[PDB]
């Protein structure tokens, strides 16, 4: 039991770690997505002479 | 040329709102799934703890 | 008519390909995000077996 723990506490710090690379990515993606979001505005500007 | 013209900033109107929207509905999906991200962390850390 | 013309094109042109090569971005993050949770998923399945 003692030698099961230590696995699954490793396995808890490698989930654990695992956990902030997939924070890293979902902000860099949220991040990612909010720049689509200015770029679509810059469209407008450049037709915003037109209607 | 003028029908040309307005045919072609009606499609990068109408399109350039697609991304905006499509943008928005994957910026709300991480949000969304930050909330399970921190819910999850959170079992990890009280999970940590029950093995102690 | 032409200077307005040729300008919209560029910056509609060249606009385009960020949001192209943006998107790209994001469906690459969750190609590596996706991988993730595979292993994240995974690391529960070993976990859960270490816990029978």
């Amino acid at each position: 039991q003692s030698r099961g723990i230590d696995q699954v506490g490793l396995a808890v710090a490698e989930m654990d770690r695992v956990t902030q690379q997939n924070a890293a990515l979902v902000e860099e993606s949220a991040a990612a997505a909010a720049a689509l979001e200015e770029q679509a505005s810059r469209l407008t500007e450049a037709v915003a002479v037109f209607r | 040329m003028q029908g040309e013209l307005m045919r072609t900033v009606g499609d990068v109107r109408n399109g350039a709102n697609a991304i905006y929207s499509g943008a928005s509905e994957i910026a709300t999906g991480n949000n969304d799934l930050s909330s399970r991200t921190e819910q999850q962390a959170a079992s990890l850390e009280e999970t940590a703890a029950s093995m102690e």
